[PDB]
């Protein structure tokens, strides 16, 4: 359709130059196969819909900002909804360019999403790597601060705080979405490249390739066959490079994307199923949780990070050499404040008095350099 | 004399087309952004025609009865007497010897114009010319087209701001050879702008019609 | 069967294929075409007891008036009658806006000189054909009107020239030429001469200088609201109806409706941010028509696997399902989905697990006595996470699966030589 | 051989242009199996040993 | 100016082509662009130095 | 001119050709090369930090 519209005496030339034509159609369902697979694997990751818990009271923390408000016709969440509605951009159609739809509709992606939220929300992370165990939320927190090296303590005993500051910043990110005009750059960018690629390959119609004119039916209507053919032949090597450049272009910005997909998926499974050790691949800062918010044409994480604040320096000694033997922390600094010595946890300041508990001997202390 | 500085001026549909929200470029004659067009306010038998001329025509009396196009005249060569009556507007194109204009008084006296007569190869009537009146007179391709727009401001000095677009009315299909035109009128007030070939990129409304034009070659931003 | 064919293979496997590409077929013509009825007077210029000096040529202007070329082509027997750009046979149709004739006379063996880039002294200074040209040339031996026996000195060429003529360009000055030291104050002599000095017409000279009647019908495209129409009909006007059309000079196929979008008084035909036809104007009774395409969409053939069972579906891209006119040996169980128009397969409610998928949540199986059967697909099972605070859940077992995980590495290292 | 030359001209364009296509497309699939294989020597790195 | 030198003629039969290698001057100037990005991701991690 | 626009149209055919696989295989070393930088951007991110 698109080198030959409805033209017999160009079809007919086209029969000449080969498969071509299947060539390109099947590279072009090669890129939308892959395209399904990406949203297939990026979201499709636990096969159990966890229903959204009614009640919001956990303990303190809010989620009433990422999970799906049932208010609203669509089951979208608030940021959710800010992304749909800001991420805006027609329909070409007509001369052979069909689009074809997603699999997974922008309903089933959301609910897949809230299945993940809620999921993470009740079970913590085990419903990812078995059956899901409900345990309250606070303890979920406390578990995860543990994993970051502060202990439970200091979670239970600043409780209102951490859920102060957590509803706080999660009110503040819709703001920072909202007001910011980048904000989503790379799904309009995927969007505009795509829109622009396509626009360049209507525009290369319109052009005459060295021949006499740029419609096929003029061409075939002013002129005799016998030289009518060297014409359309000219307009036929015109839009088959063309559309091999388009199909080419396509292939490599499809195999960004699946880099890209393949990356988020990696994200979603090792961030939102669990907690990451690796230090600023899952946000800046110790990660403690993620929670997957649903975009168009791609996904958006609201990475979790505990951050050190305000910070009080003091003397440090590697060891104590109590009875010449060479007492070293178990797990923790030696620390002090001027006159009195303590050992403390090494992400936050709390001090104990040094007690054979929390500390290992490890022979005389003529070896160790520094030690007081 | 008076070059004044221009505006957003000469703005003309390029070709038939209908083009709805589009920014569709296209490269044709055009008067170029902040040039410098001649106020003549008895100035008539100079008035240099180049390819393409605009023309201001400005709050008046319609005192303005026509034009007479060709350089050497004197029933020689071809000339264009367009001359645009108060009624059924005169287009008679011939090899007329040309001394001055109708001066009508300051009316109803002396339709005199032009002295001789020759072959006289094409005649036309319509109802164009019924306040500024701009003009994009320009004669390529055996084609003479005539472009206008009536925007009455009737503001100070000259043309202040306000764009719009020239509409066409008629063309003409003869090849003659001008390069000269004449202004046929106490004191006056009419503007002559040259044509040049540069790129636009007029922007069209919900229905067709240019609300902005820029200028590819004016400066870099 | 044609996904047999499509897929080049006796077996066919689980899943979608595309096998063609539906396009609803045009039923109708359209020749729209404007009231003229008057015909032009080629036989004039082509009937005149002197035609023109090969320097006084004529550029006669025909416009607005029904041109009838089939009568120039078997009623007359020209010699040379090459039509450059257009097909002689494929000319009485198109409407040119405007068409010229150049009419003057010529010898037999200068007759050839009338080409797109040929020279000459008469092709160089006297006449220029452009390259571009869409127009034709008529010329035919005329040895019994301008045979005088005291010769037709009045045609008169311009060998005397220096630089060769831009195309289209009408010489009249017959001062002369200068050609040398010659002073040119008059003078006629050293080095200059007339340079429209004579022309040769005893009738007894051979066929290469014979005269030639040469009228050269340069006509302008489609370009612009034609004037100059061909003899035909004009057809009514229909509509929402995928038709082929003939406005003017505009052909194609579309289903043209009442157009919602005005014009201006002068625009004749629009087009979307693409520079795609969208819009005309009718040149018949003045109404604006909204040209969209037709309907159209690639096929796709839903299969089990041929070793499964040979039940099969059809599933049209984008059709609105009634658009199914003619394959299709049998129908019933339409279903028309977001991403097209299912045929074949039983619409149940029961959500089940993904097999064939389709789009739109829509996804396709072979369910059971089986058939296929279509459904939205489901995400997932119904398990419920009791949320409850100062409760937890632990294990007391574990299971230690084994699970396998297939990465490919590397393909065939295959070279293929150039030459 | 003058009008051969033409014959074999247009030959010769046509089996260009189906070689590069090949080839790129041996390109690109390439790319992805080579992206495949450092993500199966990474699983092995960091699952067997 | 690669493929006609400071031609007039040879642009004029360039341009029937369309836009078929403006395509070329974006994707190169897009690659240009990433280069930059790499660089800046790779090693402008902490902005305190 | 009208006989040279041929050579001028066959001239300007094939180094068109030659620019676009250029162009090619430009972006697929990018692609790679961005690959590499991704991994570096990682290993920085991960091991001296
Ligand atoms: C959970 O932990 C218990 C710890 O004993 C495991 O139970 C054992 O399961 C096996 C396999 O089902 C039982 O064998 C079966 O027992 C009966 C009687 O013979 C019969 O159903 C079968 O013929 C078979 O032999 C075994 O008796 C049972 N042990 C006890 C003490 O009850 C169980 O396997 C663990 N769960 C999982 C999922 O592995
Ligand atoms: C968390 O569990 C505790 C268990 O103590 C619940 O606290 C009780 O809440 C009820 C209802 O408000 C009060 O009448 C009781 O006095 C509370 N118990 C105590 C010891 O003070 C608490 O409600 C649970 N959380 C939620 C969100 O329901
Ligand atoms: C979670 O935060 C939301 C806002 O993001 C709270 O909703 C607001 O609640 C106050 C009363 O507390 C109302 O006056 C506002 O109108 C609510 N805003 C909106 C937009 O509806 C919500 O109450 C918080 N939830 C909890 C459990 O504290
Ligand atoms: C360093 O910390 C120690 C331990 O808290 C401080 O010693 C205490 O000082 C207070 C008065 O400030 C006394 O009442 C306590 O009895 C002391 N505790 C012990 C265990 O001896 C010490 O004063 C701090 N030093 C500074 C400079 O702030
Ligand atoms: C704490 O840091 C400040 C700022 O660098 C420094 O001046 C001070 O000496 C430090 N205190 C101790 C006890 O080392
Ligand atoms: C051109 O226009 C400028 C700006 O209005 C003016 O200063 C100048 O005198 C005009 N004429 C020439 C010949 O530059
Ligand atoms: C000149 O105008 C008068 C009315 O003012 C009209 O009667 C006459 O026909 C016009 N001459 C033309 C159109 O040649
Ligand atoms: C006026 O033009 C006519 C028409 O061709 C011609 O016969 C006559 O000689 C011309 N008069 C002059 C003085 O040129
Ligand atoms: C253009 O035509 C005019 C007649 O109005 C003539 O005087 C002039 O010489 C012509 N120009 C050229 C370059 O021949
Ligand atoms: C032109 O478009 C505007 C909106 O941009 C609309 O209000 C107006 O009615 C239109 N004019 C005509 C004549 O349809
Ligand atoms: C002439 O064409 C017009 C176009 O508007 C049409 O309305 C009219 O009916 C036509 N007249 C005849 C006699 O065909
Ligand atoms: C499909 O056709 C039916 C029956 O004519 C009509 O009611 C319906 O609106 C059409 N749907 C679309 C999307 O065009």
């Amino acid at each position: 359709m698109y080198i030959c519209g409805d033209s017999t005496e160009c079809s007919n030339l086209l029969l000449q130059y080969g498969s071509f034509c299947t060539q390109l159609n099947r590279a072009l369902t090669g890129i939308a196969v892959e395209q399904d697979k990406n949203t297939q694997e990026v979201f499709a990751q636990v096969k159990q819909i966890y229903k959204t818990p009614p009640i919001k009271d956990f303990g303190g923390f809010n989620f009433s900002q990422i999970l799906p408000d049932p208010s609203k016709p669509s089951k979208r969440s608030p940021i959710e909804d800010l992304l749909f509605n800001k991420v805006t951009l027609c329909a070409q159609k007509f001369n052979g360019l069909t689009v074809l739809p997603p699999l997974l509709t922008d309903e089933m992606i959301a609910q897949y999403t809230s299945a993940l939220l809620a999921g993470t929300i009740c079970s913590g992370w085990t419903f990812g790597a078995g059956p899901a165990l409900q345990i309250p939320f606070p303890m979920q927190m406390a578990y995860r601060f543990n994993g970051i090296g502060v202990t439970q303590n200091v979670l239970y005993e600043n409780q209102k705080l951490i859920a102060n500051q957590f509803n706080s910043a999660i009110g503040k990110i819709q703001d920072s979405l909202s007001s910011t005009p980048s904000a989503l750059g790379k799904l309009q960018d995927v969007v505009n490249q795509n829109a622009q690629a396509l626009n360049t390959l209507v525009k290369q119609l319109s052009s005459n390739f060295g021949a006499i004119s740029s419609v096929l039916n003029d061409i075939l209507s002013r002129l005799d066959p016998p030289e009518a053919e060297v014409q359309i032949d000219r307009l036929i090597t015109g839009r088959l490079q063309s559309l091999q450049t388009y199909v080419t272009q396509q292939l490599i910005r499809a195999a960004e994307i699946r880099a890209s997909a393949n990356l988020a998926a990696t994200k979603m499974s090792e961030c939102v199923l669990g907690q990451s050790k690796r230090v600023d691949f899952c946000g800046k800062g110790y990660h403690l949780m993620s929670f997957p918010q649903s975009a168009p044409h791609g996904v958006v994480f609201l990475h979790v990070t505990y951050v050190p604040a305000q910070e009080k320096n003091f003397t440090t000694a590697p060891a104590i050499c109590h009875d010449g033997k060479a007492h070293f922390p178990r797990e923790g600094v030696f620390v002090s404040n001027g006159t009195h010595w303590f050992v403390t946890q090494r992400n936050f300041y709390e001090p104990q008095i040094i007690t054979t508990d929390n500390t290992f001997v490890s022979g005389n202390c003529d070896v160790v350099i520094g030690i007081v | 004399p008076a070059y004044t500085n221009s505006f957003t001026r000469g703005v003309y549909y390029p070709d038939k087309v209908f083009r709805s929200s589009v920014l569709h470029s296209t490269q044709d004659l055009f008067l170029p952004f902040f040039s410098n067009v001649t106020w003549f306010h008895f100035d008539n038998p100079v008035l240099p025609f180049n390819d393409g001329v605009y023309f201001a025509s400005t709050e008046k009396s319609n005192i303005i009865r026509g034009w007479i196009f060709g350089t050497t005249l004197d029933s020689k060569t071809q000339s264009l007497l367009i001359v645009n009556n108060a009624t059924n507007v005169v287009i008679k194109v011939c090899e007329f010897q040309f001394c001055n204009d109708p001066f009508l008084g300051v009316m109803e006296s002396e339709f005199r114009v032009y002295s001789s007569a020759n072959n006289c190869t094409f005649e036309y009537v319509s109802q164009p010319f019924l306040n500024l009146r701009e003009f994009v007179f320009k004669n390529i391709d055996g084609y003479f087209k005539i472009y206008s727009k009536h925007t009455p401001i009737n503001l100070v000095r000259d043309l202040p701001q306000g764009f719009s677009a020239l509409e066409p009315l008629v063309d003409l299909p003869i090849g003659i050879n001008i390069t000269r035109f004449q202004t046929l009128l106490g004191a006056a007030a009419y503007y002559v702008g040259y044509l040049q070939p540069r790129t636009f990129l007029l922007k069209y409304n919900e229905n067709g019609t240019i609300t902005d034009a820029v200028d590819c070659a004016l400066d870099p931003l | 069967s044609e996904t047999k064919c499509t897929l080049k293979s006796f077996t066919v496997e689980k899943g979608i294929y595309q096998t063609s590409n539906f396009r609803v077929q045009p039923t109708e013509s359209i020749v729209r075409f404007p009231n003229i009825t008057n015909l032009c007077p080629f036989g004039e210029v082509f009937n005149a007891t002197r035609f023109a000096s090969v320097y006084a040529w004529n550029r006669k202007r025909i416009s607005n008036c029904v041109a009838d070329y089939s009568v120039l082509y078997n009623s007359a027997s020209f010699s040379t009658f090459k039509c450059y750009g257009v097909s002689p046979t494929k000319l009485n149709d198109l409407c040119f806006t405007n068409v010229y004739a150049d009419s003057f006379v010529i010898r037999g063996d200068e007759v050839r000189q009338i080409a797109p880039g040929q020279t000459g002294k008469i092709a160089d200074y006297n006449y220029k054909l452009p390259d571009d040209f869409t127009g034709c040339v008529i010329a035919w031996n005329s040895n019994n009107l301008d045979s005088k026996v005291g010769g037709n000195y009045n045609y008169l060429y311009r060998l005397f020239r220096k630089s060769n003529l831009k195309p289209f360009e009408r010489d009249i000055s017959t001062e002369i030429y200068q050609a040398g030291s010659t002073p040119c104050n008059g003078v006629e002599g050293f080095n200059c001469y007339f340079p429209l000095q004579s022309y040769g017409f005893q009738p007894t000279n051979g066929v290469g200088y014979q005269p030639y009647r040469v009228v050269v019908l340069s006509f302008e495209l489609l370009h612009a609201p034609a004037t100059v129409c061909g003899p035909k009909k004009s057809t009514n006007l229909v509509k929402n109806k995928c038709v082929n059309f003939n406005f003017n000079g505009l052909t194609g196929t579309g289903v043209l409706t009442e157009s919602n979008k005005k014009f201006l008084p002068f625009q004749q035909f629009g087009r979307d941010i693409a520079d795609t036809t969208d819009a005309v104007r009718d040149p018949q009774t003045l109404e604006i028509l909204d040209i969209t395409p037709c309907s159209f969409g690639g096929v796709s053939v839903i299969t089990p696997g041929t070793n499964t069972s040979n039940q099969v579906a059809v599933l049209y891209q984008d059709v609105n399902c009634t658009e199914v006119p003619v394959v299709y040996s049998t129908g019933s169980n339409v279903f028309q989905t977001r991403a097209g128009c299912l045929i074949g397969a039983e619409h149940v409610n029961n959500s089940y697990e993904c097999d064939i998928p389709i789009g739109a949540g829509i996804c396709a199986s072979y369910q059971t006595s089986q058939s296929i059967i279509a459904y939205t697909m489901s995400l997932g099972a119904e398990n419920s996470c009791a949320y409850s605070n100062n409760s937890i859940a632990i294990p007391t077992n574990f299971t230690i699966s084994v699970t396998t995980e297939i990465l490919p590495v590397s393909m065939t290292k295959t070279s293929v030589d150039c030459t």
